[PDB]
């Protein structure tokens, strides 16, 4: 991503920041979140095998 | 070719923020005289009318 001169934050979603100017390097560098996920369990019958 | 304000879209980027801190109601514009106010010329000393 291209920041203009007066551009430090990035709002793609407007709830979220996704990308950003670092201060002291001008690069800018875009945030993704850390990930989640649900999580399942497969089970059979607890009668049969746990 | 086009004597007005063109038909289209251009979107203005920033230049500067001056934190000047005054009031301000009016406003003129400045501008480059290459005639001479001594001796005005007949015509054409200006540029093009
Ligand atoms: C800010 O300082 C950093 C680290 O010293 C360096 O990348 C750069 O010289 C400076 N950048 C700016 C914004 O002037
Ligand atoms: C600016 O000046 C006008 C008088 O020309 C006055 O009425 C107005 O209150 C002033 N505004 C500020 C913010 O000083």
């Amino acid at each position: 991503k291209k920041f203009l001169p007066f551009q430090q934050f990035g709002r793609d979603i407007a709830d979220t920041t996704d990308a950003v100017r670092d201060p002291q390097t001008l690069e800018i560098l875009d945030i993704t979140p850390c990930s989640f996920g649900g999580v399942s369990v497969i089970t059979p019958g607890t009668n049969t095998s746990n | 070719l086009v004597r007005d304000l063109p038909q289209g879209f251009s979107a203005l980027e920033p230049l500067v923020d001056l934190p000047i801190g005054i009031n301000i109601t009016r406003f003129q514009t400045l501008l480059a005289l290459h005639r001479s106010y001594l001796t005005p010329g007949d015509s054409s000393s200006g540029w093009t009318a």
